[PDB]
């Protein structure tokens, strides 16, 4: 059976600027199979509501699925994206960079 | 606009 | 110049908690236009993009009862290829399809595609042809004989060089303000020392449709291939793309380094250096 582990980005819309409305995404990529936990999460608690894309899957058959909120970035503010998968023995937490 | 898929394996 | 339709399925068996679920999404080029969801409460086709909803009740109608009948005829192949493979019915498997056809700037047809994946691997494809079809293993060989003997593949011709064709072209046009355009990237650059020998410069694009693009890093005209980090294209969220490209550079040698980009929406090339 096959079994790929998700590449994860969490990165805004727009490059960020403290106190101006932004979208934060969790673009997750490439895994298998397509049972999976993205949550978001600001100052280490998970953000309660979360949108995200249909699934789908690329040329590879891996599938991607991005979720995202609305939000406001302020300096003191820490955003970060949990991915929790069955390649993973323990969920990855992926903190959001202004840069990547 | 879908396809009519009715063929099984 | 040329444009792409695209259903991609997913079904996804579930022992012990229900029948399978089944999940469509429809795509013009990188443009999401449809879903369904056989958990949803609607049981219908839904539209995911603004131009979409111009279609009538009939269009609904009629690519609800479709959509449906896949998820019926995948539910059952799920069924048949845990047989072939001689699998457990306490496990979890995964059949996923996509199907469509590319179209060139002429409009006219130029490839179809008919395949299946189970559990992520290749099981049989319908080939360039539109005649023949490409098995993966032993299970999926039976699937092919039968489906030779039956002409499964000069049955699906109508859909895939006229219906899938005709669709498509109704769609550019009716979203052609949407599907039509190009967005060029916005690039621009960063640079953050990691050291006092070392800095990384970062490419980026922002805001480009559709999503196919090139990042090269060159260091004095040669390409860096295998020192760049170059990130997956991923979704803004508005229907645009974003990528990066990184390099790691010894302090001071910034000036040897050139980001260049290619995408259809700019007549020329970019070249960046910081």
């Amino acid at each position: 059976m096959i079994q790929r582990t998700p590449k994860i980005q969490v990165y805004s819309r727009h490059p960020a600027e403290n106190g101006k409305s932004n979208f934060l995404n969790c673009y997750v990529s490439g895994f298998h199979p397509s049972d999976i936990e993205v949550d978001l999460l600001k100052n280490g608690e998970r953000i309660e509501k979360v949108e995200h894309s249909d699934l789908s899957f690329s040329k590879d058959w891996s599938f991607y699925l991005l979720y995202y909120t609305e939000f406001t970035p302020t300096e003191k503010d820490e955003y970060a994206c949990r991915v929790n998968h069955v390649t993973l023995s323990q969920p990855k937490i992926v903190k959001w960079d202004r840069d990547m | 606009n879908y396809n009519y898929l009715y063929r099984l394996f | 110049g040329s444009h792409s339709m695209r259903y991609f399925s997913t079904s996804v068996s579930r022992p012990g908690r229900g029948e399978p679920r089944f999940i469509a999404v429809g795509y013009v080029d990188d443009t999401q236009f449809v879903r369904f969801d056989s958990d949803a409460a609607s049981q219908r086709m839904e539209p995911r993009a603004p131009w979409i909803e111009q279609e009538g009740p009939e269009y609904w109608d009629e690519e609800t009862g479709k959509v449906k009948a896949h998820s019926q005829t995948d539910r059952e192949n799920l069924r048949i290829a845990l047989r072939y493979y001689n699998q457990s019915e306490a496990g979890s498997h995964t059949l996923q399809m996509m199907f469509g056809c590319d179209v060139g700037s002429d409009g006219r047809f130029l490839r179809g595609y008919h395949q299946y994946a189970y559990d992520g691997k290749d099981y049989i494809a319908l080939k360039e042809d539109l005649r023949s079809w490409t098995a993966a293993d032993m299970a999926a060989q039976i699937t092919k004989r039968k489906w030779e003997a039956a002409h499964v593949a000069e049955q699906q011709r109508a859909y895939l060089e006229g219906t899938c064709v005709d669709g498509l072209r109704r769609y550019l046009e009716n979203g052609k303000e949407t599907l039509q355009r190009t967005d060029p990237p916005k690039t621009h650059m960063t640079h953050h020392p990691i050291s006092d020998h070392e800095a990384t410069l970062r490419c980026w694009a922002l805001g480009f449709y559709p999503a196919e693009i090139t990042l090269t890093w060159q260091r004095d005209g040669e390409d860096q291939t295998q020192d760049t980090e170059l990130v997956e294209t991923r979704p803004a969220g508005d229907g645009t793309f974003q990528k990066w490209a990184a390099v790691v550079v010894p302090s001071g040698e910034e000036q040897r380094y050139t980001c260049h980009v290619q995408h259809e929406g700019l007549p020329k090339p970019l070249t960046l250096r910081w």
